[PDB]
């Protein structure tokens, strides 16, 4: 038979499942909704582990339970009463013999020890992967240290001592590869001559590599805490989502820099060379699976100042038109081809973050926080699972590092890129559009001629890499 | 067969803009949504007895990618310009959204509707007369919608389709 | 994209977590933090086909020994890990092999025998002894180092191939 349980009056997590406290989706069960007590019971269930659920719960729980209350509840879960001696044990003791304690030993082995270990696994995951709760609430951290530091008894000792050390390390807080990274490539600008760095003087291969390292680092820095609760859209977004916003502002700045490079090149022949070079950088972004970089270029070519430049577009070589068209088509039909490509490539990659943001926001906005059933309000956990499926996909692509060497001067050049200067956005984008009208006026105005601005060769070195001994 | 209309929702973030398309495309009567579901932004409807397919682009949440607005707007034939009736800044943003649409479409007469969205019970700060006056100065319809009761949602999209049909 | 459920099992301290984190993050973990149960995901192209690996990293400490049936039921293939400088961990392999076969009620479960810590000179389990055991199970034997990455992709991706052809 099943093990008997403590009375639900002394241990709340022994209440029977019912539709008034838990609802399952239609081989472990998947929870659609439940009370917080039932969610925590199943988070730490005696029959099976559910590591995905631990991640989902710890990522999303603050929309229905405060961190201080979660700790109180899992401590309550941990403190399981042991059953009293049975009739057979009683009779043995009355005769001066040692009882077999069969039911007690089974309850310890099959209920208490698994539940307690799974509570500690929640604590371990909480500290290792969601430590911001403790950074933001020093008293919560004190409570966790005290709880872990006072767990007695030998069955849990190895993990209690380990978790104590993990907490202490987190308070005060290296890559190996299958091969060597390729050699850094140089064109007109030579190493150390940062004052000459520009779109056409750096090597297009190395522009794409160094932007990919920068954009990969920005992608990898975004934590789920910046996404849950749609906080990057709210009034405190600069406080709650700083790494995400830094990532987006880089993408915006690079798109605007590409546009500025194009329209400030007034001579048609030179402007064709600029556009061709940007499409070569796009080709290397594609080769590196840097889809953020691909879309930086695609957004620039779709912008009002650039898209209208028919005389420039006409002179783009056919093979480069085909590269740009293929990249543009990734975005068509609500990013259908992009989504299929992301799911087919071999990482490392840099995803485009915008689709994730829209899907998290719409999942939050389009589903209710609670479900009402039999007069009770149950937490709608299916909604949180859907959000955590998206944050889990994000995290999966944050693991793989690029085997590319940083060039510190090229990195600093792109870190400090500031195409808008001190201008406000409307000011600056109006300037770009008026430049576009100057260099290629609306028909039937005649096309003017403009002097060259570049004194160095415009011929591209191409984007196939070189390899000396 | 049937005509497909490519519609684009634009407007300030953080003030419930996404509720407009969610409530439309939703199972009207079950309050649930998976936006990742291929063609959860397509809906077949009958407007004035003529069946058509709506394809709605709402990039809610991507507002900080400001240099992508041209790309997204370029996909559309008609536009819903949305502000929140309790956020005056979102209302003041409308002029620049409309100017940007006109530039992207290279036309002074782009089918569009102005939508005032009631996203919560916080106090209204944009009166309907102010929004009607703005819409009239542009020559476009004004529709008010609730982000919670679905009121006005069908009217906003069907009015825009009528603007496209009568362009 | 096919999904594959891999489970990493073996005695405490043999390097199950270090192997998994080397595969996932290209990082070697120096600390010895005993695992309760962890799970990782990895998209990777293997023999020209994209798949999604779900990797369950399990507890080797004996105090968790009564909690294994639940993860053995879900797993589609098993990395059976011992350390080549720890003869007791090698003797523990057969207990994992027998429990997996019982739980899954099958003589034909995808498995790979992994001898980890092969960067260390002071070996106490000879390759021949491990290879003999692997042949008796019908499975390959791969020596690995979570520290240097030697053999790590080979071990995990060989297991994928055995699930794929199961
Ligand atoms: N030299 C060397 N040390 C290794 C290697 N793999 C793991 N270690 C070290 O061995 C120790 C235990 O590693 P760990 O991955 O935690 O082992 P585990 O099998 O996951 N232990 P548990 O079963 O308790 O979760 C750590 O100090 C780790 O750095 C290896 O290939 N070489
Ligand atoms: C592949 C590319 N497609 C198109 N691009 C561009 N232009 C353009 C693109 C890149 C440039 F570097 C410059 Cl300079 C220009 N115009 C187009 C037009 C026209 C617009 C306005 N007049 C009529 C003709 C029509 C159909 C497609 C395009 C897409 C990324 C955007
Ligand atoms: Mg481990
Ligand atoms: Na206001």
């Amino acid at each position: 038979g099943q093990m008997r349980l403590p009375s639900a009056d002394v241990y709340r997590f022994a209440e029977p499942d019912s539709e008034e406290n838990i609802i399952f989706e239609e081989g472990i069960p998947i929870i659609k909704a439940g009370t917080v007590i039932k969610l925590i019971e199943r988070l730490t269930y005696h029959m099976y582990a559910d590591p995905n659920f631990v991640r989902t719960f710890l990522t999303t729980y603050r929309s229905f339970c405060k961190p201080q209350e979660l700790l109180s509840l899992i401590i309550e879960r941990f403190e399981i009463p042991e059953p009293e001696p049975t009739e057979a044990d009683r009779i043995a003791i009355e005769n001066g013999d040692q009882p077999l304690s069969a039911e007690l030993k089974r309850f310890r082995k099959e209920y208490i020890q698994p539940v307690q270990l799974r509570v500690l696994n929640v604590c371990r995951h909480w500290v290792e992967h969601h430590f911001y709760d403790f950074e933001r609430d020093a008293y919560l951290l004190q409570r966790m240290e005290e709880f872990i530091g006072t767990v007695r008894g030998k069955a849990m000792k190895k993990w209690v001592e380990s978790i104590t050390k993990i907490i202490q390390r987190k308070k005060i807080a290296n890559i190996t590869f299958q091969s060597s990274p390729p050699t850094v490539e140089w064109h007109i600008s030579r190493p150390g001559h940062i004052e000459t760095f520009d779109l056409l003087t750096l090597h297009p291969i190395e522009i794409a590599r160094q932007l990919t390292l920068l954009e990969s680092d920005l992608y990898r820095a975004v934590q789920p805490s910046e996404l849950v609760g749609s906080v990057w859209t709210k009034e405190d977004k600069e406080i709650n989502s700083p790494n995400l916003l830094k990532m987006i502002r880089h993408t915006t700045n690079l798109t605007l820099w590409f546009e500025k490079c194009i329209v400030e090149t007034e001579n048609l022949e030179e402007r064709v060379a600029v556009v061709s070079r940007i499409i070569e950088i796009l080709q290397v972004f594609q080769e590196l699976n840097n889809f953020n970089g691909v879309l930086e270029v695609v957004s620039a070519m779709n912008s009002s100042p650039v898209y209208r430049l028919d005389h420039t577009f006409e002179q783009i070589p056919s093979r480069q038109k085909k590269i740009l068209e293929e990249a543009h088509e990734l975005s068509e039909d609500h990013y259908k081809k992009y989504l299929a490509k992301l799911r087919s490539i071999n990482p490392p990659c840099v995803p485009f973050f915008g689709i994730y943001l829209t899907n998290i926001l719409k999942t939050e906005e389009g589903n209710p926080e609670v479900l009402k059933r039999h007069g009770k309000e149950l937490i709608n956990f299916s909604k949180r699972r859907k959000v955590a499926e998206i944050t889990g996909e994000i995290q999966q692509y944050q693991n793989q590092p690029y085997c590319l060497r940083v060039e510190s001067d090229i990195k600093r050049f792109f870190e400090n890129l500031n195409p808008m200067g001190n201008s406000m956005e409307k000011e600056f984008t109006d300037y770009l559009f008026n430049k576009s009208l100057e260099i290629e006026p609306r028909n039937p105005k005649p096309l003017p001629r403009f002097p060259k601005k570049y004194s160095y060769p415009l011929k591209s070195p191409g984007v196939r890499p070189s390899n000396p001994r | 067969g049937m005509t497909e209309y490519k519609l684009v929702v634009v407007g300030a973030g953080g003030v419930g803009k996404s509720a407009l398309t969610i409530q439309l495309i939703q199972n009207h009567f079950v309050d649930e949504y998976d936006p990742t579901i291929e063609d959860s932004y397509r809906k077949q409807v009958v407007i004035d007895g003529e069946t058509c397919l709506l394809d709605i682009l709402d990039t809610a949440g991507q507002e900080e990618y400001s240099a992508m607005r041209d790309q997204y707007m370029r996909t559309g034939e008609g536009f819903l310009c949305v502000f929140a009736i309790n956020n005056t800044k979102s209302f003041e943003d409308i002029h620049q959204y409309r100017e940007q649409i006109k530039r992207v479409k290279d036309s002074d007469d782009v089918p569009m509707v102005l939508v005032g969205n009631k996203c919560d019970l916080a106090a209204r700060t944009v009166e309907s007369r102010q929004a009607q006056d703005l819409a009239r100065s542009y020559g476009i319809p004004y529709i008010e919608t609730s982000a919670k009761t679905r009121q006005g949602v069908e009217d906003a999209f069907y009015t825009l389709v009528r603007e496209i049909r009568q362009h």
